[PDB]
């Protein structure tokens, strides 16, 4: 943590020469902004597309590399198995896209830049393609899953239309500090929401919880929204959503400096929904966001698979059970140019370059085995698609792994993972072929990683014992909702590793030691 | 809703491609245009057929995946969105809508809707950046950058990369993406000491990928997402000029990998 | 390394090339149509003003100096823009065949909402060509489109122009011709005005409109004009 | 947003567009006085010079139209010039009208130390005003300060302005009128002509005494021979 | 519109012996108005002139001169001074002998901020 706040200086010199458009003051110099909860206004920004333009210096920098010849890009390729030969990550198994071709490549290190796995549920503010797959396949080669049960949900996210839908569109939280949430007190109510009179309106979060009043954290905020849509009491095309109201403030406020602060958001909102927020509720559903876990990394952001290095969110590193907001950026190009490239030499000026070609006995295994999933995956042909399977999942996981979770549920979840993962192995539906741009065969496999992944992640949140940040168990926590850790026997990084058995994998603690900052 | 598609199925690139029909019952008016493709290609997976396939990610309109031509228009009828942030609520019923890939000899087409954008890689692999290594970087306030030349090359710099432009362009040119590089680049004071060749190579670049010239028609502004605006095109157009001025040429072209 | 004949490599220098050979040709356009508007003053003040053409600053410049430099540099504009044109059209054709429904349909809607500055460019960019040739080989040689004994030819000071202009136009062929010319060549000016100084980069938001207005003012001026002699010499205004 | 006429906006660019229009109007000024000095060559060259100031490039340009561009030109200038003229001396009179001894007084004492150039330049300005006025309906038009039966109106391309002129000045009252108009143009000229300069911001230290010198040189000449035209014509030098 | 805070090093930037000269020579102004009273129009023209000079002669001031000089000059309108017809009794009275040299910057700043449009922002009004 240290080492990251430490180069987040460079990473700010690095990224606004780059040419990073990030906002000025009419004095020409850099401005900064403050998140929400934060003391300090130490955020640079775009204007709302800051990711955009830190991805597109990277991109830029990344594609001067590729017309210097030092990188070879390889777009539409998913690596999908991850070989290792002599102990060392020696290279991948890929499959090409568009011309379903399996490919080989051996190298001396292997970087894992893949991303979370917020996906696990389906309803997620993750991209349609986001997954698990690369850090599972080197989870299973070898690698140590640390905390795999810390996930990060947002508050506010547009909430789906229907069974189909599967994203749910992320809305600056800010949308909570100028809002009040609330639901209306008959089950079923065929009334506007703005016809709703204020006596006959459930104001949840201010009825209960006095105190944080309107500044209730996301996840006590979140829980509740949760179990009222879950009573059957949310608004929406399915139930799922509360009515985040912004008349009171409209009324209270100036609409002009309330469109200065959300016009952006508001007419996204419209746009998404076909709702003006400014005279109907705007609705929002919690939805998972981030991944604080992944793959166990040391201090060299080198997993238990040496020369197998895991980068970005795809690791678990040092957001421990919460990610501040505007860090996973920090942390993806810290890791990306002023970690790895000491750590990755470090590594290699221990061992003899090349030595292993795509001709060894494990390139092969790895080959065979991935062409026979991807042929079982093909010839099951049942009657469930493979969306089918990764919704029942993710409701499984969002009901139970998700922000409210306890040991007779996850027990449950446990029960009900291994018979998921067996109907899909048994009537799933993936249709096309293998040498063809087959956009269910990738979802299929990706589907076919998340139901392995959901388990360990159940069996890790079913471990911990404690609340910590995003993870929050019901039998731990203050009278005011607010996560209870146990310092004396969780105070550690629980690091599971792969042992053949999906039900039983090996727990592997390491020990924390806070010398800086005392828990309190 | 009750819609009827026309979308064009294409086996590969190879494979010549046709409309094929299809009427979607009941559709969402808040259901997304990607979100009732998939409900299509959900229904065609239980009646055994081919499922369309698409480019789409983020489904948030910052990605640039998603690359559809609905209804002649590129990302539908609504302006200044993308593909996926258009909802079928900008459709009535009994509607006939035909989808398409983006057309343009540098942007193949690889599957029924999926088309091939690494020219636009390929545009920006030849110049598109600021040659700074990690490390090297001065203090993030060294240079001064006005708020109006900030605001201006933010306005060019968001461009997610769709290629609309290039489909909605008559003579499929890249041009509103170069030059919308070309103009975040050029308004900055860290791209000043490589600007005109930059241009120059892009723009050599384009030329050499297969897209077309500009007419100035002004098409490719007016489906851009983002909203870019035919001024990056005319500061393409000064620093040409003035590399011309310059007798800058143009290096050698980035050829695929 | 070149200079600026580094235009000729990209299509964007090519351009610029057609922007500035443009600009001379519409310079040249609207003060033939400003001379031309001489045939309502007179047979006289007509014929006077195709003599002081060619005696253009007689007692410093020779008879025809001014006038030959003048059509080398309209002929050097004129086939750079031909050159660039064609070269520019086969590129942007080259640019849609691969990915297109047909050799002459490109998408199965295409719907428009910046207009058909393509279309109309490159048809009256051909139809302009041809009527050079023609209108040359008509009123200014007389081998073509005139009946025996009724044009004629300069004799050495002395010139017929509105003569020549008064017996061009009597065939109904011709004169539907020359409208055709004249109604593309004001869409021509009305893109290519503007164009011009948008390829060059010499445009912005708040001088897009004001451009656009030059645009259509040029273009409303040469296509009246250029319309207004041959209708009036066919119905017998202008005789 | 609005472009170059943003000027409008501002005290200092009305001041920059009464530069410009005066630098339209010092070059009218001292063409005009170059012209006028052709009376003393004789009614033949003067009566010359006023045809051909209507036949200005004859063989390309009609009749007239060259002078009719520049009486468009030179009117457009003295209207803006005259509107920002009234806007700041407003603004002035505004600036002065709320602490001051009187309506009048502005200090019980303001000892002067760099000119009287606001006096000067507004009272010669509403002068110049009117004596174009007058001097347009008096030479151009004939409709005022003639005896019936000594104004020549132009018919064809045969001028009278030298008779014109010479029964123009009879009156001692206009040949007054002239002189003082002149006067006030040469402080006008003396004071404008450098500030012209000061104002579009073409001025240093270096370069302020020569354009002082310029001023004087253009002031004097302007007024010497605005000056001798009248006095030549009234005391019978000009015939 | 620099921030407490986010200076950098103050020898990142260099300035010109001369441009520091002249920026110090317009940035010696009292504010004492008398070239408002010596002014035959009240004018605030000098003054302003003064600061526009000041802060365009150096680096710093480059990011935001165009809009500064128009929205100095709207001001000095708004607030009721008079026009600069040139006469120059403004540097006669000046304590600090700022010249007209910072006249005719201001008015090159105005004419060039006129060539890019750029528009007054709206007056500041008394408290
Ligand atoms: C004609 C010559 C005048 C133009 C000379 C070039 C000026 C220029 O810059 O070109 C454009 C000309 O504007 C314009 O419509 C000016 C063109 C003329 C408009 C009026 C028609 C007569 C304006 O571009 P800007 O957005 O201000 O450029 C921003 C800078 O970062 C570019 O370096
Ligand atoms: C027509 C005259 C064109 C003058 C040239 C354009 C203006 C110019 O070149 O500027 C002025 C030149 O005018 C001058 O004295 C020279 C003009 C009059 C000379 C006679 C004075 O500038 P400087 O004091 O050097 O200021 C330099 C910079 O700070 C300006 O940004
Ligand atoms: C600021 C000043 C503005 C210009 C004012 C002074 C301009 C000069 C006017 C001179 C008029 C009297 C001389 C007449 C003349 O032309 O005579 C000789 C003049 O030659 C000279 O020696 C003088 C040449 C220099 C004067 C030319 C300067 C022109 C300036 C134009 C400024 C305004 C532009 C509009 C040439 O010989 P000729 O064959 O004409 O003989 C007389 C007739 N038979
Ligand atoms: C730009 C579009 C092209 C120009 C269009 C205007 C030119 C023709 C205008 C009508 C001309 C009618 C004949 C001349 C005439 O009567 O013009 C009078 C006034 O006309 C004007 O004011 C016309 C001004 C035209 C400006 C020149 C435009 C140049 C275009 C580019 C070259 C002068 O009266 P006059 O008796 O002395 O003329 C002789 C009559 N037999
Ligand atoms: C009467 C003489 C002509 C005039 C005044 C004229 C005027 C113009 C102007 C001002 C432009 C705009 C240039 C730019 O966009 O930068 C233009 C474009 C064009 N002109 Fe011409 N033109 C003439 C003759 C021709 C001829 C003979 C052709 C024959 C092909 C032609 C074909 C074109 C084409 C194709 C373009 C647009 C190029 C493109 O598609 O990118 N023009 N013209
Ligand atoms: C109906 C309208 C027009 C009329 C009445 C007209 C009339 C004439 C006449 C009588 C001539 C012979 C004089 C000579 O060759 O010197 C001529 C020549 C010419 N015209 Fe036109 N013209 C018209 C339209 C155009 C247009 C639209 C163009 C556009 C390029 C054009 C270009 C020329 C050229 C290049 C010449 C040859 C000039 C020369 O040889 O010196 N004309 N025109
Ligand atoms: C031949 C006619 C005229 C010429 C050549 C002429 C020339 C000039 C010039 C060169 C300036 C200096 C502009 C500057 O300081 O930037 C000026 C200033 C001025 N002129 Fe004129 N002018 C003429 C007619 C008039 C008329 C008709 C009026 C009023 C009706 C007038 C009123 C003024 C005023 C008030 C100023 C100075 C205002 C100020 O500096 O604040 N002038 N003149
Ligand atoms: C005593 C000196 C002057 C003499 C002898 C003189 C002579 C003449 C004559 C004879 C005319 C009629 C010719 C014509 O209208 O084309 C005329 C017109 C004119 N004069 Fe003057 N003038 C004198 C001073 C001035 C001054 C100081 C101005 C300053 C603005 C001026 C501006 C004009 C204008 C604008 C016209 C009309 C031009 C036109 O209609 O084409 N004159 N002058
Ligand atoms: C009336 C006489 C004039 C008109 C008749 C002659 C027309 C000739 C043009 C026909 C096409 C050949 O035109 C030729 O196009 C090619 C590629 O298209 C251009 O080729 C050049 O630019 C293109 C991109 O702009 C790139 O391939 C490359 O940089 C270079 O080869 C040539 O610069 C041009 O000469
Ligand atoms: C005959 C030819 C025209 C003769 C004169 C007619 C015009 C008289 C002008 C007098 C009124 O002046 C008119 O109003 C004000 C001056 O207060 C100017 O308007 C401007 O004034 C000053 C700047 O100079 C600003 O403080 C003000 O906000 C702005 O509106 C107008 O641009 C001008 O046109
Ligand atoms: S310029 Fe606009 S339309 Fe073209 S690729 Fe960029 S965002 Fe898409
Ligand atoms: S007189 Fe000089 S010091 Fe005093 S306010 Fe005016 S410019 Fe400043
Ligand atoms: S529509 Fe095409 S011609 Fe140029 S201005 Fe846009 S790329
Ligand atoms: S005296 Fe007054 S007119 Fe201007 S130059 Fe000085 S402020
Ligand atoms: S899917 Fe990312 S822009 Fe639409």
């Amino acid at each position: 943590v240290y080492r990251l706040a430490q180069v987040s200086v460079n990473i700010i010199d690095q990224c606004v020469a780059q040419g990073v458009p990030f906002a000025r003051e009419y004095g020409g110099l850099l401005d900064n902004r403050s998140f929400g909860g934060a003391q300090v206004a130490r955020t640079f920004y775009a204007r709302g597309q800051t990711g955009q333009q830190l991805l597109l210096g990277a991109y830029q920098a990344l594609s001067r590399q590729i017309a210097a010849g030092t990188v070879k890009m390889f777009p539409r390729t998913e690596m999908l198995d991850l070989v290792v030969v002599d102990g060392r990550a020696r290279g991948i198994i890929t499959r090409d896209m568009v011309t379903g071709k399996i490919t080989r490549y051996a190298a001396d290190a292997v970087v894992l830049a893949t991303g979370g796995y917020g996906n696990v549920f389906y309803l997620s503010t993750n991209a349609k393609g986001c997954n698990a797959t690369a850090i599972w396949r080197a989870h299973r080669r070898g690698a140590f899953f640390g905390n795999p049960c810390f996930t990060q949900i947002h508050p506010t996210c547009i909430p789906v239309s229907g069974e189909y839908q599967s994203k749910l569109t992320l809305m600056s939280e800010s949308l909570r500090n100028d809002g009040r949430i609330w639901v209306p007190k008959k089950k079923g109510d065929t009334r506007r929401p703005q016809d709703i009179p204020e006596s006959e309106r459930d104001y949840y979060l201010e009825e209960r919880y006095p105190s944080f009043g309107n500044l209730v954290p996301r996840d006590i905020a979140s829980r509740a929204a949760k179990q009222v849509c879950d009573e059957g009491r949310g608004v929406g095309p399915g139930g799922l959503g509360v009515y985040l109201d912004f008349a009171d403030a409209i009324k209270r406020l100036g609409r002009q400096k309330i469109a200065e602060r959300y016009g952006n958001l508001f007419d996204m909102y419209k746009q998404i929904t076909g709702e003006d927020p400014y005279e109907t509720p705007m609705r929002i559903y919690p939805a998972v966001h981030y991944t604080m876990g992944g793959l166990w990394v040391d201090y060299n952001l080198q997993s238990t698979i040496p020369g197998l290095f895991v980068i970005g969110e795809a690791n678990f590193s040092d957001h421990g059970a919460n990610r501040l907001g505007a860090s996973a950026l920090m942390q993806g190009l810290a890791d990306g140019y002023f970690i790895l490239p000491y750590t990755i030499a470090n590594f290699l000026a221990q061992v003899k370059p090349g030595g292993v070609s795509i001709d060894r006995p494990e390139f092969a295994e790895a080959e065979a085995e991935i062409n026979q999933r991807i042929q079982r995956l093909l010839s099951i042909r049942g009657k469930r698609t493979v969306d089918s399977f990764h919704r029942e999942l993710g409701k499984l996981m969002w009901d139970k792994c998700g922000m409210a979770r306890n040991a007779a549920g996850l027990r449950e979840a446990l029960q009900r993972i291994p018979e998921i993962r067996a109907e899909f192995w048994e009537n799933v539906n993936v249709p096309g072929e293998a040498n063809d741009l087959n956009q269910a065969l990738e979802k299929a496999g990706r589907v076919a990683d998340f139901l392995e992944l959901a388990e360990l992640m159940c069996l890790d949140a079913l471990h911990r014992e404690e609340s910590c940040g995003g993870h929050f168990r019901e039998e731990y926590q203050t009278p005011d909702g607010e996560a209870l850790r146990n310092d004396e026997q969780f105070s550690y990084v629980a690091a599971w590793e792969f042992t053949g058995d999906l039900a039983k994998p090996r727990l592997h603690k390491e020990p924390l030691v806070f010398e800086y900052v005392k828990p309190t | 809703m009750k819609i009827t598609l026309k979308i064009w199925r294409q086996k590969n690139r190879n494979t010549p491609g046709e409309f094929k029909t299809y009427v979607m019952d009941n559709v969402n008016p808040d259901m997304s245009f990607l979100e009732m493709l998939d409900v299509l290609n959900e229904d065609l997976m239980s009646r055994g057929e081919e499922p369309v396939a698409f480019d789409h990610d983020c489904r948030e309109g910052i990605c640039g995946m998603c690359s559809l031509m609905i209804n002649g228009v590129a990302h539908g009828p609504k302006n200044a969105i993308t593909t996926c942030q258009l909802h079928m609520r900008s459709f009535k019923d009994g509607d006939t809508i035909t989808v398409e890939p983006w057309r343009a000899s540098a942007f193949p087409i690889l599957k029924d809707l999926v088309v091939d954008r690494s020219a636009f890689d390929r545009i920006i692999q030849a110049g598109g950046y600021i040659s700074v290594s990690t490390g090297s970087a001065p203090d993030a306030n060294t240079i001064p950058v006005s708020k109006v030349a900030a605001d201006r090359a933010m306005d060019a710099a968001a461009c997610i990369g769709c290629g609309a432009c290039v489909a909605a362009c008559p003579n499929g040119s890249a041009m509103l993406f170069t030059a919308a590089k070309v103009t975040h680049l050029a308004l900055l004071p860290q791209g000043q000491p490589e600007r005109y060749q930059r241009v120059v190579n892009m723009v050599a670049q384009a030329d050499f990928e297969g897209f077309g010239n500009c007419t100035n028609i002004g098409e490719c502004a007016a489906v851009c997402p983002k909203e870019i605006s035919l001024e990056t095109i005319a500061q393409l157009n000064r620093d040409l000029v003035m590399a011309a001025l310059r007798g800058i040429e143009p290096n050698t072209p980035i050829v695929p990998a | 390394m070149t200079g600026v004949l580094t235009l000729t490599r990209t299509s964007v220098g090519k351009k610029v090339i057609m922007a500035l050979t443009g600009f001379v040709l519409v310079g040249f356009v609207v003060f033939h149509m400003y001379g031309n508007l001489k045939m309502y003053q007179g047979p006289e003040v007509y014929n006077a003003y195709a003599a002081g053409l060619r005696e253009l600053g007689y007692p410093i410049f020779g008879h025809e100096h001014l006038l030959w430099i003048a059509r080398f540099i309209l002929l050097a504009s004129v086939f750079l823009h031909i050159w660039a044109a064609t070269s520019l059209t086969l590129q942007s054709r080259r640019s849609l065949q691969a990915s297109s429904i047909s050799t002459v349909r490109r998408y199965g809607q295409h719907k428009r909402q910046s207009g058909y500055a393509d279309y109309t460019m490159r048809f009256g960019g051909v139809l302009i060509f041809f009527f050079i040739i023609y209108h040359i080989l008509h009123l200014t040689f007389g081998v073509v489109g005139y009946e025996p004994g009724q044009f004629i030819h300069p004799h050495g000071d002395v010139y017929e122009t509105y003569n020549n202009v008064v017996y061009g136009f009597q065939n109904p062929l011709i004169v539907g011709f020359y409208l055709l010319t004249m109604v593309f060549l004001a869409l021509h000016l009305y893109h290519g005005v503007w164009s011009m100084f948008q390829t060059l980069g010499w445009n912005n938001r708040t001088y897009d409109r004001l451009l656009r207005g030059l645009a259509i003012v040029v273009a409303a001026a040469v296509f009246i004009g250029n319309i207004s002699f041959p209708l009036a010499v066919y119905f017998g205004f202008v005789a």
